[PDB]
């Protein structure tokens, strides 16, 4: 979903 | 607490204020998805119609790149951080490539000629296209040269008829297993049916299955309008030449029609001499390489369209038909090719073999030169070397696989 | 450091673990304590718990101490990394697929020979073992009963283990006949059609270890089946051997066509090659012990409880393609397309079952249908894939009601 895809990323990118 | 599309506005962006155009669609190119994607369609609409109100229509501010890409976001994101079921997508492609030009270099086998329009095919034509179940697109050769499905229909008129008539109907008039003898041997199993859909008097009686009570022109266009859907709306056209050579050298197929009514094999009330014209009109409907993959990739994709998202059949039909094309799908070669390449697929007498890789992909390959046992060369060589490249087999495992490649990992 | 992780989860400091609260955290992924690799950590437990004031309670740097030399598989266990990461959940649902095929009691015991006739018809076990050693049991799975029929996937994987495909295939076809179970007969090329068939697996018992005598030959084939088990349960029925050769008549029929046939490789004792296969038939598993065999078949010819290559990745291949479409029968079609799962059937009872890539099975009851495959055994397998897509052709993406034991 949208929501899971955030966390992993913003970590990862962020 | 940055938004989806402010992350994929600074990972394409790479320091700078403004996208260029070019550079997104570049990118998103590498993924495999096209631009011309059913589901992106209202990202390249906004993308379109807002550069057109730029001062140079080329760069994006975040703003405006933000906006063309909500609608879609979680797909465009899935597509450049890697995570659709082929994560390097390039490198893959390369893989095909190689594969391609192996396969490329058999000039064996013999075109068909039991009527003129396959007769006329050039030995050394020869595509293969790919649709992943996330709908990452790739071809090469010859893929939008139409061609007939001829004996490649088989599983999706039986796809169509489970899916509309469920199972246990279906199965009244056709059997669920290999027969064991030739598929060339004119013979019922133990219940006087017809061993299953893939041989061809399994398939006419299927073909009498589908839109009951209705006419040979409407249940022809309720066929096409599915084959379409599981195309995504590419290509799916009709031979009326082939049709009519058919039709003219109908002799040993009506034979089969008459031995089925006498056997009592039909549902009550058919007209075999029209159920078997509606069987010659379905043999003849053409497809590409191209649009042919999207229908194997539908098929890998549990009945879901990959470049549309749409449900075109129900799980029982999918999970049937590729548990017959396991099995019986390549004629006299089925068991062989079951042992060694361990993928449901089906050939065709014009040359093309169907092929799906559950959860993966959908492949059409295509060369008319066909083997002894009416399988295309070019096609069988390619699927063995599928199949030693890569872990696809049916029973490859997914942690232990020796020197076999997995493209659903990244290197 | 890892070591240090696997601490505090368990601790919620608490400066210290009681070992039984460590020991049923763990049980509680699905291993066993027992597991060989775990034996390290179990080995370290007990030495060091002996040097301790009360026995049960242990700081960080003890046991950091017992738990380092497995902490990766440990790690993997706590942080539900295992192919099921919900197992009592999992194990539960097996459960109940247990007690509705346990409330079919139709079929009649096998009783050509007396040895199986004396089964009681009540008998019912159930044991599963994931490609990461999680281990359930339900019902009779500690009982000793003979493989029969099991055995032709073992024995066919071994010759291909140690021959390669294209001799093995000089001898036998690679296909289903299509025709009854019962012959005889040879496919187009002179060949028994598949190892599967009682004319093909004859004719794979001839191919092993050859030209040694029958007593080292049986050792061999024992200590291979040995390390499919990780060790676990493998005995023999003498009993059932004897039984088997008296009212042998109709194999013996199928080895003299043979012979004549010239199926065989050069220098094959027909008589020989026959007791050799009625012992192989003789040979005892239990359901635990034969859940290993299949999980190895499951996780491409490692042992998953004990990570040793057994078989090479086309043995199992193969094995698990013929099993697809032979392994049942004259069901096998059936079985193929509704069940959609490796299996093999013998005259015991017993029912081989591989869930690749996630768990091999076996079911036992010895009440068979009219075909010869077990009653309950038949049932359980419809079930399970009714509720689970673990059918081959099952999509993973896309799968309607069924539930998926693979996700959380
Ligand atoms: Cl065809
Ligand atoms: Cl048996």
């Amino acid at each position: 979903a949208k929501g899971a895809l955030q966390e992993l990323g913003a970590g990862l990118t962020a | 607490l940055p938004s989806l599309e402010d992350l994929l506005f600074y990972t394409i962006a790479e320091g700078q204020e403004k996208i260029p155009v070019h550079k997104f669609i570049t990118a998103l190119k590498s993924t495999g998805l096209r631009t011309s994607d059913p589901r992106l369609k209202e990202c390249m609409d906004m993308l379109r119609l807002t550069l057109q109100t730029t001062s140079d229509g080329v760069m994006l501010d975040k703003d405006l790149f933000k906006k063309c890409v909500q609608s879609n976001i979680v797909l465009l994101t899935q597509a450049f951080r890697r995570k659709f079921v082929i994560p390097d997508f390039m490198s893959f492609t390369s893989h095909i490539d190689e594969l391609y030009e192996s396969a490329k270099k058999q000039s064996g086998g013999k075109v068909a000629d039991y009527i003129p329009q396959l007769a006329k095919f050039s030995p050394d034509l020869w595509g293969v296209s790919v649709c992943t179940v996330d709908g990452q697109r790739h071809s090469i050769g010859d893929t939008k040269v139409p061609f007939c499905l001829q004996s490649c229909v088989k599983p999706l008129k039986y796809a169509i008829a489970v899916n509309d008539l469920g199972t246990e109907y279906v199965h009244r008039y056709v059997g669920k297993e290999p027969s064991g003898l030739r598929f060339n041997k004119l013979f019922l199993n133990e219940d006087d049916k017809p061993h299953n859909p893939m041989v061809n008097a399994g398939a006419i009686v299927v073909t009498s299955l589908i839109k009951q009570g209705v006419n040979n022109a409407e249940k022809f266009d309720y066929v096409m309008q599915f084959l379409n859907k599981m195309a995504g709306n590419e290509y799916v056209g009709f031979s009326n030449a082939t049709f009519q050579s058919e039709r003219e050298s109908g002799k040993r197929n009506f034979a089969i029609g008459y031995y089925l009514k006498e056997k009592k094999c039909f549902p009550e009330g058919t007209d075999m001499v029209g159920i078997l014209d509606f069987y010659f009109q379905l043999c003849s409907i053409e497809v590409t390489c191209e649009s042919a993959s999207v229908m194997a990739a539908t098929l890998a994709n549990g009945g879901f369209c990959p470049i549309t998202g749409e449900r075109v059949l129900s799980p029982e039909a999918v999970r049937n038909t590729l548990s017959l094309m396991h099995s019986c799908g390549m004629y006299d070669f089925s068991g062989q090719f079951a042992f060694h390449v361990g993928l449901p697929a089906k050939s065709g007498v014009a040359g093309g073999i169907l092929l799906v890789v559950p959860n993966v992909m959908g492949m059409m390959c295509w060369s008319p030169p066909l083997d002894k046992m009416g399988n295309s060369v070019k096609g069988i060589h390619f699927c063995h070397d599928l199949v030693s490249l890569c872990n696809f087999h049916n029973y490859d495992n997914l942690r232990h696989f020796a020197k076999k490649l997995d493209p659903r990992r990244e290197g």
